[PDB]
Order: C-alpha cells, then structure tokens, then sequence
DNA sequence: CCCTGGAGAATCCCGGTGCCGAGGCCGCTCAATTGGTCGTAGACAGCTCTAGCACCGCTTAAACGCACGTACGCGCTGTCCCCCGCGTTTTAACCGCCAAGGGGATTACTCCCTAGTCTCCAGGCACGTGTCAGATATATACATCCTGTTCTAGAGCGGCCGCC
DNA sequence: GGCGGCCGCTCTAGAACAGGATGTATATATCTGACACGTGCCTGGAGACTAGGGAGTAATCCCCTTGGCGGTTAAAACGCGGGGGACAGCGCGTACGTGCGTTTAAGCGGTGCTAGAGCTGTCTACGACCAATTGAGCGGCCTCGGCACCGGGATTCTCCAGGG
C-alpha cells in the first residue's frame, strides 16, 4: 500500500514508500537524510516499520524494556519516557500546536 | 419576549409531507444543466443537449437519488439511528449492486 | 467549464432527502452524494453519448437519454 | 482462469477458477453481476471486523 | 455394553467417554469398579472446586517563528553566539546561585541532563520544518567529511528548544507517565519559562537580516526553493 | 482432564474459509427435490422434473441465498452488530426491489 | 406432498450463511430465510411451468428454467 | 415532573381572474382494410427408446436435541460536538427578449453488398479409445487458537526517620 | 514524646510465551473417468453468380439550443442559539456458539416400467405479398374551462406558560 499524501509535512515531491506501510515520505523529511543519488538498495522502512515488524516487538517484545531502559540510562526517567516514544514514532515537520492557534484568532492553517 | 424555536426534526416532518405531495423539481434547472456539459466534455466535446433532454435527464436523476434516499432512510432505522450516514449511502450502493 | 459539481447545492440535497422522507441529514451525506450523482451521471450520458454518435448526431436527444436509462432497467416515462 | 488455477496448483481449468477469475476482474464483476455461476462459490473474503 | 466401567476415576465410559472425543479412549483389560460412577463424579468435583501554560510574548515567538519560516522565508542562522548548552548551563548556575541548596540541584541537573539528551534525540522527529530538513542534511554531511559525530546541542539555538516546549503536552499526553513526574516536569517547565521571561531582552532579539550580519536569522535563497519545495 | 473448547466464534470462520473456496453443494439434493415438486404441484399436478432441471435449480437458490446472506451480513456491521436478523433479510430485499 | 419446507434444515442454512461470510446465525433467521427461499422457488419454477406449458411439454427440463432465470436478470451458466 | 389553557405561524378551504393548455372540429392522406394465391410452418398419427418415478439395503455423514458458558444483543446514562431553525445579505434562476449558425429533419441519385441460389469441400461434429490429472487414504505434518505457567510494574501497606 | 513524609516489602495482576489440540496442506499409491487425439463422415458456409434497395452523400430548410444580457424576488450561505441523539461506556441476560448422544434420511447401486420428447411422414390452414381500395388519426385552428395565482378567511393541530 503506498499514498500521495506524503504525511509529514502535508506537501508533494519526489516520494518513497514501504512495503507493509501505508505511509510516504520526502527524501529530507526523514531522520537519515537520504538524496536519491546514492539511495539505499533493497527495501525502505520507517521508524516505526523498524519498531513494529522488526526488534523489540517482535522478538524480545515490548514487555517492560521501558523499565530496564530507564535503569541503564543513569535514571532520566522525566524523559526517558520520551526518549523510548522517539523511537516508536515517525519523523515529520514541525506543527503549531492546537493551543497556539487559538490565542491568535488573526492566523489560519493553510 | 420570545422566540418560536422550533425544536429540530418537526418542520423536518413538515417538509417531508410538503415535498412527498409536491409535484416540482427540487433541483434547479441550471446547476444541473452545466453539470450535465462538464461531464460530458470529459468524454466528448464540443456536444449539445436538447432543453428536454436536459428535461428528461434531471427528472430521472432525482428518482434515482430519492430512491437511493428512501434506502438511506430504512437503513438508518434499521441500525437504531435517526440520522443517515454516508457509510449508509455506501450500504445502499453495494446491495443494490450498483 | 469547471467546479460543476458544487452546483448541486446543498439544501436541494436536502430537499431529494425530504422527497425520500429522511429526518435528519450529515454534513458528510452531501459530498458523498455528488460523488454518486457523478458516477451515476457519468453512466447515462456515456451510454448516451454513444447512442448520439451512431446516428451521426453532434446533439444528445431526449430519446437517446430513455434508451441509455432502459437498457440498465432504470426506463423513464413521459421522455 | 489459468492464472487462477496456478494459485491452488491446478493445471486444469475447474469452474471455480472461472467464478474466481470474473469476480477479481474490476470490469468483468459488474458485466456479470447479475450472472449466476454454477459450481463456483465466492470469494473467500472475510470482513476486519469478524477477525479477532 | 454397560454404562460405567473403568479402572480409574470413571467417566460412564462404555464398553466411550460420553462428552470426549473419539480419539482419547483406551481398550485395556483391568479391575473395572462402578460404585455408583465414583459416587457421582465427587459430588461432581467437589461442587465446583493535562494542560501546559505559555505566556504571550513566548507564544508571539513562536508564531512569528512560523511566519518567518513559511511566509517570510527565514531559517535560522547555524553559527549563532548562542547555542542551547550555553542556554541550559546559565540556567543552571543561575537558578543555583540565587535560591539556596535544600537538595534541588540533584533533581535540576537531571532535568538538565534529560532536557539535554531529549534535544539530542527529538530535533528531526517532531520538529523541524522541511524547509530545514536540507539544512540538518548539510550539518550531517560537513560533519561526516570532517569524521566527528554531530550534535545538534552545540550548534542549535533555543527557539526549535522553545518548539519543542510547545509541543511537549501533545507528547506528554501521548506517554504513559506518573502523576507526580509530569507535575515536577510542569513545575520545571514553568521555572524555564519565567527564567526566559526575565531574560527576554538580550536573548531573542528582534532583528532584520536583511542589512545586519548577525539577526539569529537567514533568508531563503532561489535554489533553497528549489530543493526544499520544489 | 479438560476439553479444548473452541471460544464462539472461532469454528465459524473455520467454516467460513473452507465454504468460500470449495464448491461442494450445502444443501442436500432430495430435500430441495421434493421441496420443488410441492411448489409444482400447486400450478401443475401432472408434471415432471428432470434430473438436470431440479440441479440447475438448486445452484441459482444455493447462490442468491448466499449472495442475500452477504446483503445480510454487512447490514449487522453497518447496524454494529455481528448476527443476522430477519430484519436485515428484509432489508435487503426492500433495497434490491424483491 | 405435505412438510418438504422444513427439507431445507437448520445445518443446511448455516453453511448457507458461512459460504456468504455470516460470523453469527440467529435461531429466529431459519424460518426467515426458508420463506425468501419459498417466495423465490414460487416465482421461478412457475415462470418455469409456462415455459413447459408453452413447450408442449409434460415434464421441466433444465433449459426452461435458465430462460426462467434469464427474463428475471438472474442467468445460470452451466445449465 | 406531568396535565391543561391560550396563542404564533404553517397549512387548508374558499371567492374571483383568466389563460394557456386541453377538447372538438376540417380534411384528407397514408396507414388501415378486402380479396386472391401460393410456399410453408404447424397440427396430427404411429414408433420408439433413453431418462425419470417408485421401492429396496445399508451405511454413514448429515441432522434433532440437550448441557454449559462467554461473545454479543439489548437496556440505561452522559455529552458534546454535530446538525437544525432562524436573521441577513448576496447570488445566481428564470422568465423577457434577441440573433444565430451548427444541426435535426426531409427529398433525391446513386452505388455495393446483402436478399436469394448451385455446388462442394474443408472445417465441424459424433464415435472410439489411450491416456493424464484429480480424488481417495493415511501416516506425517503444518498451523493457528486456547490455555497453563510465569516475569516483572503498580498499588497498598507497614517500618523508619526528622520535626515541632 | 507524637505525627507526617519517605522508602522498602508484599499482594495483584497485564499480558507475552510455550505446549496441547484438531482440521486441514502436502507426500506418495493407485484408481479412474472424463480429455483430447484420431477417424469417418457429412452438413453448413465459401467461391461464384443474379439483381436491387436502403444508406452515403449532396442539397435544402427551418428550427432550436447557446450566448448574452437587466431584474427581482426565492433562496444558498454565513453565523448565532441551541437541541436532542451517535457513540463511548457499563450492566443484565438469555440465547445462540460449541460439543457430542442419538436417531434419521441422503445417497450409491440396483431393479422395472411407463410418462413422454424426438423422429418421420402427412395433410392442411395461414400469413407475406400482390392489386384495389378507403376511412378516421393527426396537423392545426376555434373554443373553452380547471385549476395556478392572488388574496381572505378559518379552523386546527402545536408550542409555551401556569397549576397540581
């Protein structure tokens, strides 16, 4: 399954996409900045792809890793949290946030 | 001082017995006129079509939309629901094999 | 010609839904139902666009919009 | 239909490959919708929601 | 024949386990007992046995970060005076320096520190706009020519941090997370927050890049254009 | 010891699967045979069938009773349930025109 | 010929329904589906009856009913 | 919270215009009506012969019925965000009216392949038969679902410690 | 000396992981039963011919739909107020999923026979076609009247406010 929506940055441009992922994205908006130059050989997958069908949810699933995570990495556990959701998301653009856009009625998404 | 307001869904009712015992078009004639050409620009140009043949197009496209309308509504009731849906709409299509 | 669809307004959608007896009407029913006049409409004037052009026709009669309506079982009366 | 048949390793046209073959095709499916085919079946479609 | 005949605890079995399937009998020649299908299978087994606060001007720095990045086509300028270390240890040293020393300086450097390695691993994922994305590619590729990892930490300003702070509640809500470090991390938040108000004068200052050198800001070229949104 | 004891629901679409790529006839011959000749009887008494003409019967009510099966079915969902009523039967036919 | 619509029994429909992807059959669904099936029997056999009548034929044959199955938009293939 | 009296606005019956589409009239003309004449499809009589109607044995997979329980149908609550009723200002719809020029409808000259045969012959159909892929069958083997055991957060509880 | 705050101990348990279970996917053995090749015709279309008639083309004509306007009152659309309902959620339950005991007829194979559809003659009225004729359907015009339009009035079913 592939789309021309590119949900990243809701734009258009040269696209690439997964095999087992319905989601398309620019060759910049990505965490490894790719140029289609030098584009890697074989299948393409995003950060999640590598997060759901690949290690820690397939093998040595999700079970408490959180946990022990947190007790490796000298207990940032205020943001370690985070840290553990960066992986398990997509790369994309900055958004405004839904809050900032009513405190100034005067600007509009475009 | 007050307002009338009428609660939601009687004059829905009205004009549910005011347009089943009607006999006029619903649907204007010229908006559906130059639908009827832009569509067929897009197989064909540089085509006319008669004002009964425009006639006999619009009469026939609101029986097929209002028949579709009254399965919409049966469905919508037979879920447990009030108001119809698209997904409604997308129901009707496929058992009717259309 | 361009942005035809939109002239199917909205409330003449709600009119053919009270025609059909529908209490209450979503505001997604309306573009929905211009996607199905459209693919509706692009059959019948197809098919009729074929029966003006094999009477060496350049305009569309009303009996060839009651051939292309009868030959899907959807016959018109009256023309 | 052939290709039909090398999905369930078959080298004989059986009418269910011909069921399967007019009912994948987008334009033959509306050609015969209202076609009956003997000895055919449906296809084997399952909605998401029945899977648990 | 019969009903109940087995060498163990009986199941009416008969010369078949009623209620069983076909394939778990057995056929061998042993004492077979009834007594009275062991006293109705024992007694039949025993009988059953989050909301974040901004303050306006912060907000209007963000918004006309959005203008200037969309509408009047302006990306931040890579070798500013001040980078989001620099931000972190004033803060630091600052807010150490003018309370006291109950214990809160354990609790500060680890939010220092997290802050620290969130900016590290979060500055391509959620922000970022793609009109920067070339940006971050030619930082990556200029470091990788000259064999040293980078680290947006030293080079960044504390606008995309100031980004980053915007969205944090729709990260936060987006996480399973204790009731009483997402309060702390509130309450440090807000600490921030105030910090840069105090601080507002002489470190975002508003500036033309179009007649100084130095405005914390670059302006988009025709080629930059091309390549980010063509 | 303690049965298997297959959860409801699971043997259901192991019959679903195997009916929906095996065409094997559902309903048994006879049955559906003699069923014909009483309908018969009340428009001809003298009459006979023949043995391809009681099949090529069967087959046309084995698929319209499956295809008004898959009306019935997507009705539920469409109505947020799982299981067929007479009522989504006879939704389908009022939308179909039968 | 008395009791033969009951031939069609409860099995009988439920593999009927599991060929049509139906998860879960209702008791109350069997004696629904043996009148559809009573009404559909009584149309086509009977356009099937004319058709022998008109044939100056005593006996149905198989072709009958794919011409009774045809006019009704629901042609047979394979006879 | 439910029952009942008074009034705002959409709706229905009615008096008067008249008007533009419907009802009846004038021919006549083109399709409907009258009589004969055959090739020809059809009703009728006798033969038959291959498939259906009726009954038998069994046997076995299909089907009626009872016990148990958990996915799901149905009853009840909130809510808020999705849709309706109405004020207001545009907005395009249609009758009013005008050219127009491609185009539908009608008439005639003429041209080719289709109406209708003769003959035959090479493709098409009925029959006979070697044959090659499908089904039965069973140990072996996939294959996912359900269930039993377990591994470490999450929350509650209790012991320890500092402060007033 | 008593009490709130902090951290360790222990019970609970969400849900991934491994093993048993039963119905299918494959691995041959072998039957088997139609599948397609070959043969022998034999019946239907192709080369060739006779004659002709309905459309391609040309011309006319008159007709009719598109472009293109002001106008104006009907209404689409925006927005405010608000209102009742789709859906998330929870709880009751009974009734249909699953499992098999047990009866019961579907079906394979076999027998006999007549109900009757092709098949072949036979003879017989019947409808397309050809002369001959002819009579009201219809284009169009005169007349005329049923209800759209315009208001007037009215009962009449509906909502808001007051009382028990």
């Amino acid at each position: 399954e592939n789309e021309d929506f590119c949900s990243a940055c809701n734009q258009s441009g040269s696209f690439l996409c997964c095999d087992t992922c319905p989601k398309s994205f620019h060759f910049l908006c990505l965490d490894p900045p790719i140029d289609p130059n030098n584009l890697p050989k074989g299948d393409w997958h995003c950060n999640e792809c590598k997060f759901k069908i690949f290690i820690n949810n397939s093998m040595a699933t999700l079970k408490k890793i959180e946990s022990n995570f947190i007790k490796q990495n000298n207990n940032v556990k205020i943001f370690a949290k985070l840290l553990f959701n960066i992986d398990s998301h997509n790369p994309k653009q900055f958004q405004l946030p839904n809050y900032i856009k009513e405190t100034f009625p005067a600007v509009k998404t475009g | 001082k007050k307002p009338h307001r009428y609660r939601p869904g009687t004059v829905a009712l009205r004009e549910i017995r005011r347009y089943q015992k009607s006999t006029e078009l619903l649907i204007r004639k010229l908006p559906f006129q130059r639908l009827v050409r832009e569509i067929a620009q897009d197989f064909k140009t540089d085509l006319r079509f008669q004002s009964s043949a425009v006639m006999a197009l619009q009469e026939a496209s609101e029986a097929y939309l209002v028949a579709l309308f009254e399965d919409t509504n049966l469905a919508a009731i037979h879920a447990k629901r009030v108001t119809i849906m698209p997904k409604d709409i997308q129901l009707a299509r496929r058992i009717r094999g259309e | 010609l361009r942005d035809n669809i939109q002239g199917i307004t909205k409330p003449a959608i709600r009119r053919l839904a009270r025609r059909g007896g529908v209490k209450r009407i979503s505001g997604l029913i309306y573009e929905e139902t211009r996607g199905v006049l459209k693919v509706f409409l692009e059959n019948v004037i197809r098919d009729a666009v074929t029966y003006t052009e094999h009477a060496k026709r350049k305009t569309v009669t009303a009996m060839d919009v009651v051939y292309a309506l009868k030959r899907q079982g959807r016959t018109l009366y009256g023309f | 239909a052939g290709n039909a048949a090398r999905d369930n390793k078959k080298t004989r046209i059986i009418p269910r490959h011909l069921q399967l073959a007019v009912r994948n095709d987008e334009e033959l499916n509306k050609l015969l919708g209202r076609v009956t085919i003997a000895q055919g079946g449906v296809l084997p479609n399952i909605q998401s929601v029945l899977l648990p | 024949g019969g009903r109940c005949l087995a060498f163990h605890g009986p199941l009416m079995y008969e010369a078949h386990y009623q209620g069983w399937k076909s394939s778990w009998d057995e056929w061998v020649g042993y004492d077979r007992i009834r007594a009275y299908n062991e006293e109705n299978i024992a007694m039949k087994k025993r009988l059953a046995n989050i909301s974040l606060q901004i303050p306006i001007k912060l907000k209007s720095v963000l918004v006309d970060d959005w203008e200037y990045v969309t509408k009047d086509k302006k990306i931040c300028r890579l070798p500013a005076d001040v980078t989001v270390e620099m931000v972190l240890n004033k803060y630091e040293h600052e807010v150490s320096q003018e309370l006291e020393s109950p214990g809160s300086q354990s609790q500060l450097s680890e939010y220092c520190a997290g802050l620290k390695l969130y900016f590290d691993k979060c500055l391509g994922n959620m922000l970022l706009y793609r009109l920067e994305r070339l940006q971050y590619d030619e930082l990556l590729k200029k470091s990788s020519k000259d064999q040293k990892p980078l680290v947006p930490i030293r080079i960044y300003g504390a606008i995309h941090l100031l980004r980053l702070i915007s969205v944090l509640p729709e990260l936060i809500s987006s996480t399973t997370m204790d009731l009483q470090s997402c309060q702390l991390l509130i309450k440090q938040t807000e600490d921030f927050l105030v910090w840069l108000l105090m601080h507002v004068d002489e470190y975002f200052n508003d500036k033309d890049p179009n007649r100084s050198d130095d405005a914390l800001y670059v302006n988009t070229s025709s080629q930059y254009e091309g390549v980010a949104l063509g």
